[PDB]
């Protein structure tokens, strides 16, 4: 069962520095050269830097020269990236990356969003978007929660606890003006249910360690 | 550095029909070090191909792989719906292990018309000096849509923002939602708030409509 857990992401100021782990489990690790792979928002992949299986030659990218070091450690399965002096231009989801030699479909980690930016973590406000006669016909219901003035990215949303996924729509966020973002998460449910089912949107914003559950309402 | 150069940079098809990613280098990759990757929206790229033609775990037949020196292909023999993504080619024969800038691969299917819904503000929102208004287009194709606001029938400009959906993965429709936002002392201002919505798959246009305060 592989897997590769990144930790030690998140919002940084602006000169300051992260260290980012990542620990592997299910194939040898200590047999395959790793890496580190950065996508910006709206961009590309972008290669940052790699490790030989013993550690002993490692290449970057010229713009982290210097500033960006990638070690291992073979006892506990682990890869770093140590990230100082960072800039707007290191603003990216890191993703910790196995060798693609290994032939294995899941071997990257689950990325970490790395924020270079002076702003405050800050969570959001949470507005419903009620059913009413305007969102029901052929007898389903549109209703949702607007997730709005937070930061930094991410947040997640889900409905009744999990238990309700069939025709939902979370929105990717967009950032405002103001330097914040908001999102809608949507879902559309039987017109018959409305009386009767409670529905609950339940928005967790970790890096300002808020959890907001919001009941939506019916309007008549 | 090996400059990898993708072609085509989109590419729409249907599903059962073939797809070919081009991946060209600006010199010689040795030893066939070159891989592919799949990336879903906002979600960890996988592994597809290896050594420029080998399957990564988990990946089904009618993913493969081809070429050497300069020139390097990803086929998708035989579409399906849950196959749309931005495909990566990667480099790892000499660093840096470059990419190219990938080719995002949408599943066409025939045109769907959205189902347009509107929602007025919150009471609770307005009792904090704001008013977001938000538009619901659902499940539609293609992507492509306009969403025009009217205030009081006055056309709106530069005070709303957009988000679409990832393709659903079974039918192949988009979702888009759009925010109006106006200070309080605006929204109370004017009466009738518009969603104006054009659409391939709409014959003439559709307009939701409400009254504030009904
Ligand atoms: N400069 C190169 C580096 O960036 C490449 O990723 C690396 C890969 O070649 C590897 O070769 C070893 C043994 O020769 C093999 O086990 C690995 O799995 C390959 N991917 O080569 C560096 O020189
Ligand atoms: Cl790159």
């Amino acid at each position: 069962e592989v897997q590769l857990v990144e930790s030690g992401g998140g919002l940084v100021q602006p000169g300051g520095s992260l260290r980012l782990s990542c620990a592997v489990s299910g194939f040898p690790f200590s047999s395959y050269w790793m890496s580190w792979v950065r996508q910006a928002p709206g961009k590309g992949l972008e290669w940052v830097a790699n490790i030989k299986e013993d550690g002993s030659e490692k290449y970057y990218v010229d713009s982290v020269k210097g500033r960006f070091t990638i070690s291992r450690d073979n006892a506990k399965n682990s890869l770093y990236l140590q990230m100082n002096s960072l800039r707007a231009e290191d603003t990216a989801v890191y993703y910790c990356a196995t060798d693609p030699d290994v032939g294995l479909s899941d071997s990257w980690g689950q990325g970490t969003l790395v924020t270079v930016s002076s702003a405050s973590t800050k969570g959001p406000s949470v507005f419903p978007l009620a059913p009413s006669s305007k969102s029901t016909s052929g007898g389903t219901a549109a209703l949702g929660c607007l997730v709005k003035d937070y930061f930094p990215e991410p947040v997640t949303v889900s409905w009744n606890s999990g238990a309700l996924t069939s025709g939902v729509h979370t929105f990717p966020a967009v950032l405002q003006s103001s330097g914040l973002y908001s999102l809608s998460s949507v879902v559309t449910v039987p017109s018959s249910s409305l009386g009767t089912q409670t529905y609950i949107c339940n928005v967790n914003h970790k890096p300002s360690n808020t959890k907001v559950d919001k009941k939506v309402e019916p309007k008549s | 550095e090996i400059v990898l150069t993708q072609s085509p940079g989109t590419l729409s098809l249907s599903p059962g029909d073939r797809a070919t990613h081009s991946c060209r280098a600006s010199q010689s990759v040795s030893r066939s070090y070159l891989a592919w990757y799949q990336q879903k929206p906002g979600q960890t790229p996988r592994l597809f191909i290896y050594g420029a033609s080998n399957r990564a775990t988990g990946i089904p037949d009618r993913f493969s792989g081809s070429g050497s020196g300069t020139y390097f292909t990803l086929t998708i023999s035989r579409l399906e719906p849950e196959d749309f993504a931005v495909y990566y080619c990667q480099q790892y024969d000499s660093a840096p292990d470059t990419f190219g800038q990938g080719t995002r691969l949408e599943i066409k299917r025939t045109v769907a018309a959205p189902s347009v819904f509107i929602f007025p503000p919150s009471d609770e929102q307005l009792k904090s000096g704001t008013a977001s208004v938000v538009c619901l287009l659902n499940n539609f194709y293609p992507r492509e849509a306009k969403v025009q606001w009217k205030v009081d029938n006055a056309l709106q400009s530069g005070n709303s923002q957009e988000s679409v959906t990832e393709q659903d993965s079974k039918d192949s429709t988009y979702s888009l939602s759009s925010t109006l936002t106006l200070s309080k002392a605006d929204y109370e201002k004017h009466k009738v708030y518009a969603c104006e919505v054009t659409h391939q798959g709409l014959s003439s246009p559709v307009t939701k409509s409400f009254n504030r305060g009904e």
